[PDB]
């Protein structure tokens, strides 16, 4: 129903945020594993 | 010198020697079924299969000769109570001695075994040291247990060239030993289907054969030799042990539920049949049975057989026991001589009364009854002052339906009270207390006693399978650790790999 | 035929009798009350 | 010395705290919600103050079948409807 | 360098956690072990099962939240969540007790991973295993008390339910029901908890009144350097004190620590054995010396039958409530009760 | 980067734990839980 | 006191038995040195 | 020169994340009222 | 003859089967993007 | 032991749940308190003549 | 003849605790 | 007695359910785990000065 | 050490210690055997346990009359 | 039969306790 | 048990003789 969008709407911003702020260095990382 | 702990590890590289060892080994079980099976059949009252049968008085091995087809003595009596026979000579006097004589053959080809220890056969031709080819031992031996247990199977269970095996009615009524057939369909893999231990042994058989012969002319890999150290004897005792824990852990919970192989004339019958008042049902189904074909309450009770009333009363349950309550369920309760017929209890208002009946975890328990509804009528009240159910305001009377005491009527509120104490045991049975002088205390049977022994040794096995698999996989350290381990080893971040010195960064 | 060059000696140190004998002592002492019952 | 970063960098840095200054209270909103919602006892089964007993029931709808046991709790709460 | 080495490789790396192949068995099962109980600590009812109310939502605290047993109507079943009792459904699942065990056996396997873990940590390590077997005490408790003696009982149900004061509860009932504290393989338990704790303290306040002086400074744990050679505390004044104080002492630092492994691990071991009898009903309840005297001697009285008189207290007060499906109903003059109380 | 202070970090997220645990010791008087 | 009497035997091997065996090594070991 | 995600990173946040989550659904109990 | 409980216990086995494969085949990729030096 | 020498007792959570209508919902605590007036009603069976053991 | 027995295993013990500690092994330095 | 003591002591204060007989489990159990740890972890790094036929 | 008659028999069954089939020979197809063991297993026991419920396999004593 | 019940026991340690002894003896001069 | 212990007895006289043939100290000429 509707509660669980309600519920998982933090989560995804949540997880939306952290992506952004956390792209340009994790793109580095997989760069390394040859 | 070796601690007392270690005195039989003499045997690791000594073939001959392990082989005397095992052959003592033998000699003792092989005497002790002997010696066990004797001292049974000196203590064993046969003359009542109905009240006192064989698991009443505490008989051990006597049920497992039973179970394959032995079931009579020289003296001319059989377990099922049949007079005049002769078993040949396979009675279980006959049984007790050939373990005997076989036991006194192995004491000596151990002697043979340990004096000449230094067989050709147990040097490797190669290098002149002592060496068994474990893989190869085991096709060879894994062969003659799938002959064995294809024979086993294929003969002495269908009864092709054997006795076959003990089967029963579902009450455990009619128990004789007869052949059985396969079950070769889905439900041969239930436990309480017969013809299923018979498919099993045949089909599982010639797997083993088949195993065997590829075990035999099949080398183990490169990579497992080494994973198990299949030149290592210990890890054969490890995954060995392993083995036997597993198959202790399967007969002490077929034993405890019941299955095919635990039937209740041998072993009396489980807690489970209590729970579910599993002979009170069949029971009463008959009465009713009786009576709507028109029979009166004297006759409908009066043809229900001792046999089957016995199994519907609490001191056969094997949870009703203690640990250190030895000895037969005789000793208890005593030796059964006769039921007393079913207590019917009325109040004064002439409602049947129902006494509920005590669980299994409760040592004491109160005295309760109760209508068809569930509702508490009458009581034995503890605090007399403030009671309203008791038997003596109720008018509770007692009256008899089948048995020894079929056709009467009890009143007086003290003999009342009496029976109705016993009621709570269920079917209500006539003692022979004096005869072993009987303390009274419920003792556990057979089906108790072997349940416990083989789920305590399981559990302490498994500690063997750890400890000597340990042992296996870390022999090299047994004595202690490296004194030049350097800190680097051990230390994080050294090796990219734990342990693996080629991984350095 | 040679002599088994297996055989090796048993040791028993005197604490290890104590030790030893403290638990059976002291296992009778438990045990010995269930066994009279 | 196993090569991964220090804990006690990553908690003393500006990048960490602007992550987890987000992450920390929409898990703890997330969660509130699940509950304040109600979802989490539908998700569940689990009773409410006012339905664990009909009104002027005093038994404990106890389930007393292996098979039909489903069926039992679903008949129970018809009771509550 | 065929797969199977590249990933018997990476398992086994040198990383803040290690992974191993035990970690395969290990972390999933450890994981949801913990994450069912904390779920259902915080979420799910023993109302169906029970008659309790038993997570925060319900209004339980940390002391009576529990992941209760299933109904004793369940019997034994394995209660898998695709199978003939929850056929499927998650909601139904949970109502039923479902949880209760998927925490239990998930947790055995993580046991298992996690003992199999210490034997692969140790050979990698080079050292030998004898903390792993230690860990088996632990494991024969928990598939002694959470496995056997149900299965050996008429249902899941009469195991212990996973929180405190069910816990709590379910001391009480073996006290009542087998009079359990009398059981000596118990009291070998007892003995051996108690006095590994002994152990534990004795020899850590040895060792630091026994210390030598390595550093000028009043803080004795700057003193000591993990890679010296040299040992840290005096076994020589050690063993004189104690020999002086209470007569005999250690001498052989290996055996002491042998011995300090020794004892808790046969303690727990000796215990899991009496649950194991207690499965079965076989109790060690009574002396029957005692009784045959009591009944025939009503002067005849000891702490033995006092405790008797408590233990037919508890089974009568609190069974109709603990054991709800067997619908005890014991009206008031039937209750045991001594005067005026 | 090293920014923040360790110690603010450790007086604040401790102020954090006392918070919710006095919420939860609160919530053992009020409402669910609490007798009345 | 109504009492098992094999509970005497029983007691008197469940010590007599082991601790022979151990002081039967305790003394062929100090005879070694 | 760090990695960003590893494997304790998993494990970290395969109990923080919900352990945060739990808390806000039990806070959010205490005003919870029959 | 194919009841609802065998059924189940085929969704069962499934399911163990896809979730030890889809973590091996996790596992198998992993240990090949990032090794050892050697 | 000493503090409850005086007789600070132990948590004492017996009917702290309560329905919408004010039932007692049970919890363990209540079953632990079932148990624990079992061993108090038995205890010293002689020797109380009024109704609380205030000592 | 219970009593005698449970007495006779204490008294042991009270003589086993003479032995351990004036016949001890006494230890030796290095 | 000492039973008999520790059965009339729930009775009469819920011992249980008091937060300072917890910590003497946990006092207790802790006390047993760490003896049986150090144990183990002192016993499984003994430094090798024997052979297998002699205690270590 | 001793030359029997039957030793001499015997004696190319204990010939063969140590050898060894190279690198992981059969261990793929031990491998099928195992879990098709495991699953057999599975089946017994949910049989047993009644989890697994089949037609015309009723799991009771009454499976004897 | 009605047998004296302290027969066994009196039996079992007049075996056992000379046996003992000798067995004793026997092994701790075996080891010298 | 009185017919237990006679018969265990006289077993363990035949066993005796067993070793005391098979098992002698052997004698020897010096
Ligand atoms: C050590 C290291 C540890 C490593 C272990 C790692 C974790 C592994 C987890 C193992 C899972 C095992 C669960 C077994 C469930 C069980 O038993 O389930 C129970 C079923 C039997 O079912 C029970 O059967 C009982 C008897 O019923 C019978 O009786 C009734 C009335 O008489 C009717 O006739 C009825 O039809 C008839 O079936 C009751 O009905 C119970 O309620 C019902 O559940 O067995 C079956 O599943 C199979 C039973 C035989 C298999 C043997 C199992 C051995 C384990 C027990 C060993 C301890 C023994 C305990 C005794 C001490
Ligand atoms: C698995 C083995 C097994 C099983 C299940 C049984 C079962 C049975 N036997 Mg048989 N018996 C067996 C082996 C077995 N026996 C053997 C090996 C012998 C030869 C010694 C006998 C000799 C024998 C006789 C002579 C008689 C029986 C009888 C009986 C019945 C009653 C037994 C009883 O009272 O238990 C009592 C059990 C106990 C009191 C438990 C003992 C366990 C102790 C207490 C544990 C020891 C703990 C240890 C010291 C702890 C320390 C460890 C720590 C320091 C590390 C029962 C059917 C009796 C009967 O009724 O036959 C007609 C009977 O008279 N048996
Ligand atoms: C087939 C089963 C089996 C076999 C062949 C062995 C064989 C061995 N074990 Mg293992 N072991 C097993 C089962 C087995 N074990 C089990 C089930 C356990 C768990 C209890 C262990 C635990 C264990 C430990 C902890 C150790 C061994 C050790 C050893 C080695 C030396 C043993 C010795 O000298 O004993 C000497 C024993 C005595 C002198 C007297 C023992 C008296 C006991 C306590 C009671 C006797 C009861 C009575 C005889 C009836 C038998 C019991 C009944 C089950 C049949 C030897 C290779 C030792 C080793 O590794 O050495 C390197 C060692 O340290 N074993
Ligand atoms: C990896 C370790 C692990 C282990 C050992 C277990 C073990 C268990 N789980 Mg858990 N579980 C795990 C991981 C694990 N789980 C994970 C990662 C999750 C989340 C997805 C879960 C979620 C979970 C739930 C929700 C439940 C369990 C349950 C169970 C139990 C029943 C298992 C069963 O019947 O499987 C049977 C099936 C197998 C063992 C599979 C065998 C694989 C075969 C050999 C391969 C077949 C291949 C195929 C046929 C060939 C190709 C076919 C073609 C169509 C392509 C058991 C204790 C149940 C439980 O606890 O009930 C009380 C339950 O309800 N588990
Ligand atoms: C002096 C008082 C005293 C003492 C010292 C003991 C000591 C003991 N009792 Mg007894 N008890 C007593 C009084 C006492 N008792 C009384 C008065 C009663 C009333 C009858 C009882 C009733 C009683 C019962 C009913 C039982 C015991 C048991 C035990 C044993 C507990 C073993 C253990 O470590 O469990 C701890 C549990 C384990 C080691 C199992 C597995 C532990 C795993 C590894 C935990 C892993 C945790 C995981 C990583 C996550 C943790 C985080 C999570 C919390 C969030 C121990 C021998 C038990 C027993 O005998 O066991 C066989 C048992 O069931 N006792
Ligand atoms: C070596 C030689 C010395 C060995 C003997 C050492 C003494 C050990 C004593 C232990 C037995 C104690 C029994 C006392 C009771 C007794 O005397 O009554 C004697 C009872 C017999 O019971 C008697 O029977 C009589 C009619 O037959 C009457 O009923 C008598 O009244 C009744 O007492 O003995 C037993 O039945 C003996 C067999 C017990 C063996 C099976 C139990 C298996 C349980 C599993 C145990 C494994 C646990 C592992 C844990 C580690
Ligand atoms: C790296 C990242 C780190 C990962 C984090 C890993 C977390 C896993 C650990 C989980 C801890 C389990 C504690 C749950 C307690 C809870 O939430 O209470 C939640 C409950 C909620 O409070 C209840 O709420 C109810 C809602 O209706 C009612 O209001 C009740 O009255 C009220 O009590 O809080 C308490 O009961 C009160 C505070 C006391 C908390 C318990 C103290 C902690 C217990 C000791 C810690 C356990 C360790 C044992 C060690 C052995
Ligand atoms: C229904 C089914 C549900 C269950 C299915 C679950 C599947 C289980 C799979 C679990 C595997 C997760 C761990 C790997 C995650 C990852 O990001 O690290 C892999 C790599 C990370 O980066 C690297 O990290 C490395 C260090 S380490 O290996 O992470 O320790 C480092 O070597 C490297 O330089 C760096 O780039
Ligand atoms: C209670 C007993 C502990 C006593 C406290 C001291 C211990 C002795 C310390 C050694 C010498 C000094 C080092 C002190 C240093 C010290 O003790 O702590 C400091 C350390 C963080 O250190 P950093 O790497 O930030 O920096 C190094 C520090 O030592 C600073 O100098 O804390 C942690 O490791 C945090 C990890 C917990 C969060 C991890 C969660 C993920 C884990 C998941 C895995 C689950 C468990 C595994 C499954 C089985
Ligand atoms: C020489 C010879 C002979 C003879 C034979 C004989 C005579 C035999 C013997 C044998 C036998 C006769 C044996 C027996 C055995 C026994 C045993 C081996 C037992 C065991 C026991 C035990 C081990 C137990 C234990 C215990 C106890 C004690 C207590 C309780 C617990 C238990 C159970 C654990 C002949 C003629 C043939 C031929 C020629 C030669
Ligand atoms: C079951 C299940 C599952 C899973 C799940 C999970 C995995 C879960 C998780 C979960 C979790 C993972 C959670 C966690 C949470 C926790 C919490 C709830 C916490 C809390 C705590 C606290 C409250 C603390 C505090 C404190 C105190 C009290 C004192 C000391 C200090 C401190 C601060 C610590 C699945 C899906 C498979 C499906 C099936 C079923
Ligand atoms: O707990 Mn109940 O309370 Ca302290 O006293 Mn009043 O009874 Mn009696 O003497 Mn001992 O026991
Ligand atoms: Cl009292
Ligand atoms: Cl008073
Ligand atoms: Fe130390």
């Amino acid at each position: 129903d509707w509660r669980v969008l309600v519920v998982l709407l933090p989560v995804l911003l949540a997880a939306g945020w952290a992506v952004r702020n956390i792209l340009p260095y994790a793109v580095k990382q997989v760069q390394k594993l040859l | 010198g070796l601690p007392w702990y270690r005195v039989h590890t003499v045997l690791i590289n000594d073939p001959g020697r392990l082989i005397a060892a095992h052959l003592m080994h033998t000699a003792l079980v092989a005497g002790w079924a002997g010696s066990m099976a004797l001292y049974e059949l000196a203590t064993f009252d046969p003359s009542d299969p109905v009240l006192n049968p064989m698991w009443r008085q505490g008989m051990f091995v006597l049920p497992f000769m039973a179970r394959l087809g032995v079931t009579g003595s020289w003296s001319g009596w059989s377990i099922t109570g049949e007079t005049g026979i002769d078993p040949g000579f396979w009675s279980f006097e006959g049984v007790a001695l050939a373990h005997i004589v076989l036991s006194g053959l192995l004491f000596l080809a151990a002697c043979w075994h340990w004096v000449y220890w230094d067989l050709e056969l147990f040097r490797d031709p190669r290098t002149g040291e002592p060496a068994l080819d474990l893989p190869k031992m085991f096709g060879i031996h894994l062969f003659l247990a799938g002959l064995l247990c294809f024979g086993f199977g294929a003969f002495h269970l269908t009864g092709l060239f054997g006795p076959g095996m003990w089967v029963s009615d579902p009450y455990g009524l009619t128990g004789s030993v007869q052949p059985v057939a396969p079950e070769w369909g889905p439900d041969g893999f239930n436990p309480y289907n017969p013809g299923g231990v018979v498919a099993h042994h045949i089909a599982a058989g010639i797997v083993g054969i088949i195993a065997g012969l590829f075990h035999i002319l099949v080398r183990p890999p490169q990579r497992l030799y080494k994973a198990l150290r299949m030149g290592n004897i210990e890890t054969v005792l490890s995954s060995s042990i392993a083995a036997v824990f597993f198959a202790a852990f399967v007969v002490a919970g077929t034993m405890w539920y019941g299955s095919a192989t635990t039937p209740i004339e041998l072993f009396g019958p489980t807690r489970y049949q209590w729970d579910s008042s599993y002979f009170q049902q069949e029971i009463n189904r008959r009465v009713q049975a009786s009576l709507a074909s028109g029979a009166t309450l004297e006759e409908a009770w009066s043809a229900i057989p001792e046999k089957l009333a016995f199994y519907d009363y609490i001191g056969n349950n094997p949870a009703k026991g203690g640990l250190f309550r030895t000895g037969p369920m005789n000793k208890g309760d005593g030796i059964a001589q006769a039921w007393k017929g079913h207590a019917v209890f009325r109040n004064k208002e002439g409602e049947e009364l129902f006494v509920r009946r005590m669980p299994a975890f409760f040592e004491s328990f109160p005295v309760i009854l109760t209508d068809k509804n569930g509702v508490v009528k009458a009581d034995i009240p503890f605090r007399r002052a403030e009671s309203k159910y008791s038997f003596e305001q109720q008018g509770v009377t007692v009256s008899f339906y089948g048995g020894e005491l079929n056709g009467q009527t009890f009143t007086d509120p003290p003999t009342v009270k009496s029976y109705a104490r016993k009621a709570i045991f269920g079917e209500i049975f006539e003692f022979d207390t004096e005869t072993l002088n009987s303390d009274g205390i419920f003792r556990t049977s057979p089906r108790g006693w072997f349940t416990f022994a083989h789920a305590v040794f399981a559990l302490l096995f498994f500690f063997g399978h750890i400890w000597h698999g340990a042992r296996t996989l870390f022999r090299d350290v047994f004595s202690g650790i490296d004194p030049e381990l350097s800190p680097e080893q051990v230390e994080w971040g050294f090796y990219q790999k734990v342990g693996d010195v080629t991984t350095r960064r | 035929m040679e002599p088994n060059p297996n055989r090796q000696p048993v040791e028993l140190n005197r604490t290890s009798l104590y030790l030893g004998l403290l638990l059976i002592l002291v296992l009778a002492l438990l045990f010995s009350s269930y066994f009279f019952n | 010395t196993t090569g991964e970063r220090p804990f006690s960098d990553i908690i003393t840095s500006v990048r960490y705290w602007v992550i987890h200054s987000i992450t920390i209270p929409a898990l703890f909103i997330a969660g509130w919600l699940f509950v304040s919602t109600g979802l989490a006892y539908d998700v569940f089964g689990t009773p409410r103050p006012d339905s664990y007993y009909a009104q002027e029931q005093r038994s404990i709808p106890l389930v007393t079948d292996r098979f039909e046991a489903k069926q039992q709790v679903e008949t129970f709460l018809e009771q509550l409807k | 360098r065929g797969w199977f080495d590249i990933l018997d490789d990476w398992l086994k790396r040198d990383r803040f956690v290690f992974v191993g192949w035990s970690g395969i068995l290990l972390f999933p099962c450890a994981y949801l072990a913990l994450g069912g109980w904390l779920t259902g600590t915080t979420f799910v009812t023993s109302w169906y099962t029970h008659g309790l109310a038993s997570s925060y939502l319900e209004g339980c605290n940390f002391l009576t939240v529990a992941v209760s047993t299933p109904a004793n109507s369940m019997g034994h079943s394995l209660l898998l969540l695709w199978g003939p009792e929850a056929q499927g459904d998650f909601t139904r699942w949970c109502q039923l007790g479902g949880l209760w065990t998927f925490i239990a056996l998930h947790g055995a396997f993580g046991l298992i991973g996690f003992m199999l873990r210490q034997f692969e940590i140790a050979r990698l390590v080079g050292v030998r295993p004898y903390n792993a077997i230690a860990f088996s005490a632990p494991i024969a408790v928990f598939v002694s008390v959470f496995l056997i003696y149900p299965l050996g009982q008429s249902s899941w149900f009469f195991a212990p339910s996973f929180g405190v004061a069910a816990i709590f509860r379910f001391l009480l009932f073996f006290q009542g029901f087998h009079n359990w504290t009398l059981n000596p393989f118990h009291m070998m338990g007892v003995a051996g908890v108690l006095g590994g704790a002994l152990l534990c303290a004795i020899h850590g306040a040895t060792v630091e009144n026994t210390l030598f002086q390595d550093g000028e400074g009043a803080s004795t744990f700057r003193a000591f350097n993990p890679t010296q050679a040299e040992e840290t505390y005096s076994m020589v004044t050690a063993n004189r004190f104690w020999s002086q104080i209470f007569g005999i002492a250690f001498s052989n630092k290996r055996w002491l620590h042998f011995f300090m492994l020794f004892v808790p691990v046969t303690g727990l071991w000796m215990s899991a054995i009496g649950v194991v009898g207690l499965a079965l009903n076989l109790r060690s309840y009574d002396f029957i010396s005692q009784e045959i005297r009591a009944a025939e001697d009503p002067e005849f009285e000891t702490f033995y039958t006092k405790n008797l008189l408590l233990n037919e207290g508890i089974r009568a007060w609190m069974a109709p409530q603990d054991q709800p499906h067997e619908n005890f109903v014991f009206p008031e003059e039937v209750l045991p009760r001594g005067n005026a109380l | 980067g090293g920014r923040i202070p360790l110690w603010i970090v450790a007086t604040v997220a401790g102020m954090g734990v006392i918070v919710i645990v006095g919420l939860f010791f609160y919530g053992a008087y009020a409402g669910l839980g609490s007798s009345l | 006191m109504e009492v098992n009497q094999l509970g005497l035997i029983a007691t008197a091997l469940f010590v007599l038995v082991p601790s022979v065996f151990l002081i039967i090594l305790y003394v062929q070991t100090e005879s070694q040195q | 020169s760090y990695p960003i995600f590893t494997v304790r990173w998993v494990a970290v946040h395969t109990l923080a994340v919900p352990t945060i989550f739990f808390l806000g659904a039990i806070a959010a109990m205490q005003f919870i009222q029959r | 003859t194919i009841t609802p409980s065998l059924k189940g216990f085929f969704i069962g086995l499934l399911s163990g089967a896809v979730v030890l494969g889809l973590t091996f085949a996790v596992l198998i990729a992993i240990s090949q993007i990032d090794k050892v030096q050697r | 032991i000493s503090t409850m020498a005086f007789n600070l007792n132990g948590f004492n959570f017996n009917h702290s749940v309560i329905d919408a209508k004010g039932n007692v919902i049970n919890t363990w605590a209540d079953i632990i308190n079932r148990a624990n007036l079992g061993m108090e009603v038995m205890h010293e069976r002689n020797a109380h003549n009024f109704p609380l053991d205030l000592a | 003849m219970e009593t005698i027995t449970y007495v006779f295993i204490f008294a042991c013990i009270i003589a086993l605790f003479f032995f351990a500690i004036f016949f001890r092994e006494p230890p030796r330095i290095t | 007695g000492t039973f008999n003591f520790m059965i009339v002591f729930q009775a009469e204060h819920n011992i249980l359910m008091h937060p300072f007989h917890q910590l003497g489990v946990a006092g207790v159990f802790g006390g047993a785990l760490f003896c049986a740890m150090h144990g183990s972890l002192v016993t499984s790094s003994l430094i090798r000065e024997t052979t297998e036929t002699e205690s270590a | 050490a001793r030359r029997t008659w039957l030793g001499d028999i015997l004696r190319p069954l204990n010939s063969e210690y140590g050898k060894v089939a190279p690198g992981w020979g059969t261990t793929p197809l031990m491998a099928v055997f195992m879990g098709l063991f495991l699953v057999f297993l599975l089946i017994i026991l949910e049989i047993y346990n009644s989890t697994l419920i089949l037609d015309g396999v009723n799991v009771s004593w009454k499976a004897l009359g």
